[PDB]
């Protein structure tokens, strides 16, 4: 009925958005921001009894789209940091892989570095918190018929392709990135076709979206 | 600085306010991997493709010294003591009487010697010809530099009593972390220093996440960084290379663990060693067992407290005994943005906020500079608890949190007054300090 969404990132100086949305009533219930990762303990008094979900920053993560080698999908997964070795800009062994979807020859892929989704799991431990979901806060945008959905979190743009792709860019960059856009925000100073939808408060846009998706990087090593 | 195989392929390279030079087409998905990798923001720049590969390839004792030429050996010295207190610039100043010496330790000025009055043009000589300066002149100003990884500016000057020569040390290393820059008061840094220093014994950073601990411990390091000790450390991951000190990473694909990883290390003769954190009690007991053979152990725990650290070591399992024999000090430190400059509104502390001290602080408020928070950047606040030797009776004795507390407010200041302090001095809000104060 209700829940915590909480929205962090790899930097610990950045503010941490979170939001207890209530779908049984369909409204806000408490909104506010954390300054750093220093104020985990916070979260404990609007966590109470109600279950906690992690948005990860989609700049944090790697979502992309790979070929599954004939007959071989029942092996893929074994196969999958290998095919994307080339892809990434560090040792793909540091990073964990979940398998968001399989459809025809292609699978849609999420990557986190291993060693940050432990040690943000690991800092909720320390609190009493006790995280049921993770996935990439571009994700939990709503899908458009008309164009790409995006909405603006902080001093980045947030912004979900598909069921399974998405992104998070910087203001300063985000036209460069680009190059029709369905916007639940107020519409920027940038960019192309721009699409202006129903605003709403993104954590609580985001918030609406972790209610309907199954979507969860607690996957292999960190199911619970 | 990406890898050279990922910058070859999607032709980017990063060269630093952080630059991100491209080839035509720009890809979407490898901008975006870019960014991941880096953790912060860049400036996209297009480049044809000549231009790039250019980029590409040029990318990838004093003192006892002092009482027996002789000035060769005592300038070095001086410099070499220098070094070890951490000074900015020496000066060397001739007076009437009296030949005077002095160090700038963080900002703070310090007498170190005042030798014969005798010796004073030979120490102005000495220093001259180092720097490739004139000897004979002595009615203008000469400035000079030597590279001894410490490159000296020198800066000689005409006095009513001969000359005046001031050396500023600055190390060649952009990636130096100097501690004061990052927060600590010079008193803090000095007891820091000398405990980092010693022989053998347990240091401890402490505090929750984002508090800073990895980047004090890296300062530390760095400060400590000589080739004259070994210095190794264990990491997971490894944050950043410092060049010099030897990384080890922690790594689950051949079962390498923290504990396994700092038994490795201490077969290879160390002198100083750094663990990322004592997670478990099996890490915990060979820090412990390396502090007792000879070993400056340091490491961090995520205690909110500096007594906390000591009470988390017990409820490990460390033995009381073994805890007051190893420990050296725990540094509880704390993160505080710092004010913008530009739009930081002065108020009159009320009666209730005067307790915690026309007594002026200053608020948040906001602008386009900061944009549009009210603060710009952050600064470190911390308690340095030493242990002596009436916290060895206590930690021995089991006092407990309440009477251990007792006896820390006496000598060492909380991290709430050293809060408290950068507020008085306008650098943070009181708002700031406590919110990461309880
Ligand atoms: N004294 C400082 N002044 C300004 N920025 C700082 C300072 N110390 C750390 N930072 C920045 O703040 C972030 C948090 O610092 P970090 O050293 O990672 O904290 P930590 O407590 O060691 N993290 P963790 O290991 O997860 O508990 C880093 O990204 C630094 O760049
Ligand atoms: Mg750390
Ligand atoms: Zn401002």
């Amino acid at each position: 009925s209700e829940f915590l969404t909480v929205r962090l990132s790899s930097e610990q100086y950045s503010p941490i958005p979170w939001l207890v949305w209530s779908s049984s009533q369909q409204e806000v219930i408490a909104s506010g921001e954390l300054s750093d990762w220093q104020q985990l303990d916070d979260l404990k008094n609007y966590a109470e009894q109600r279950p906690i979900v992690v948005l990860v920053a989609a700049s944090d993560v790697v979502l992309t789209e790979v070929d599954i080698p004939p007959g071989a999908s029942r092996q893929f997964e074994s196969m999958l940091p290998y095919l994307l070795e080339d892809e990434i800009a560090q040792d793909v062994d540091d990073l964990h892989f979940s398998v968001l979807a399989k459809e025809n020859g292609k699978a849609q892929v999420c990557g986190v570095d291993r060693r940050w989704l432990q040690h943000m799991l690991d800092a909720f431990r320390a609190q009493g918190l006790d995280v049921k979901r993770v996935l990439p806060d571009s994700l939990a945008l709503p899908l458009d018929d008309e164009g790409i959905s995006a909405a603006q979190l902080g001093e980045q743009w947030l912004f979900r392709h598909s069921a399974c792709q998405g992104s998070a860019v910087d203001d300063s960059w985000m036209p460069v990135y680009l190059n029709s856009v369905a916007c639940f925000s107020s519409l920027p100073e940038q960019q192309a076709h721009w699409l202006s939808r129903p605003v709403e408060m993104t954590m609580a846009l985001l918030s609406q979206g972790v209610a309907d998706g199954k979507f969860s990087l607690l996957t292999g090593e960190f199911k619970p | 600085r990406l890898p050279f195989s990922f910058a070859n392929r999607f032709k980017m390279v990063l060269e630093v306010p952080p630059v991100l030079y491209y080839v035509e087409p720009l890809n979407a998905q490898a901008l975006v991997e870019v960014r991941r990798v880096l953790k912060q923001t860049f400036v996209p720049q297009a480049i044809a493709a000549e231009a790039f590969e250019k980029k590409l390839t040029e990318a990838y004792d004093f003192f006892s010294l002092a009482e027996e030429a002789p000035i060769i050996k005592l300038i070095n010295a001086m410099l070499g003591e220098a070094i070890k207190e951490g000074a900015s610039d020496i000066h060397i100043e001739t007076f009437e009487k009296i030949l005077s010496i002095r160090f700038r330790v963080d900002g703070v000025l310090r007498d170190v010697l005042s030798p014969s009055r005798k010796l004073a043009p030979l120490l102005v000589s000495r220093v001259k010809v180092m720097a490739k300066l004139d000897i004979a002149e002595k009615r203008v100003p000469q400035d000079g530099r030597i590279s001894l990884a410490v490159d000296v500016r020198v800066s000689t000057m005409p006095s009513s009593h001969g000359e005046r020569v001031v050396m500023r040390l600055l190390d060649k290393n952009a990636t130096r972390l100097d501690l004061h820059s990052l927060g600590m008061t010079p008193v803090n840094h000095d007891n820091f220093r000398h405990l980092i220093s010693r022989p053998h014994g347990i240091i401890l950073v402490t505090g929750p996440t984002g508090s800073g601990k990895s980047t004090t411990l890296y300062a530390g390091l760095q400060e400590l960084n000589s080739n004259e000790r070994n210095i190794l450390t264990v990491e997971d991951p490894i944050e950043f290379d410092i060049d010099g000190i030897g990384q080890t990473q922690v790594n689950p694909k051949v079962d390498m663990t923290f504990a396994r990883g700092l038994r490795a290390i201490l077969r290879q003769d160390p002198d100083v060693v750094m663990v990322g954190e004592i997670r478990d009690l099996e890490t915990a007991q060979i820090a412990v067992q390396a502090s007792l053979t000879g070993h400056l152990v340091m490491s961090t725990l995520h205690t909110n407290t500096a007594v906390g650290a000591i009470t988390r070591l017990r409820d490990m399992g460390i033995e009381p005994f073994l805890i007051s024999s190893s420990l050296l000090g725990v540094l509880a430190q704390r993160l505080v943005r710092t004010l913008c400059q530009d739009c930081k509104e002065p108020y009159e502390a009320d009666k209730e906020q005067r307790k915690l001290f026309a007594l002026t602080l200053y608020r948040a408020k906001g602008c386009e500079k900061c944009n549009h928070k009210g603060y710009r950047g952050r600064t470190g606040i911390h308690e340095l608890l030493m242990v002596d030797d009436k916290v060895q009776e206590l930690i021995h004795a089991e006092a407990g949190e309440q009477a251990m507390d007792k006896y820390i407010r006496e000598h060492t200041p909380s991290i709430r007054s050293d809060g408290l302090d950068k507020v008085l001095q306008g650098v943070t809000s009181l708002e700031e300090v406590m919110r990461v104060t309880k």
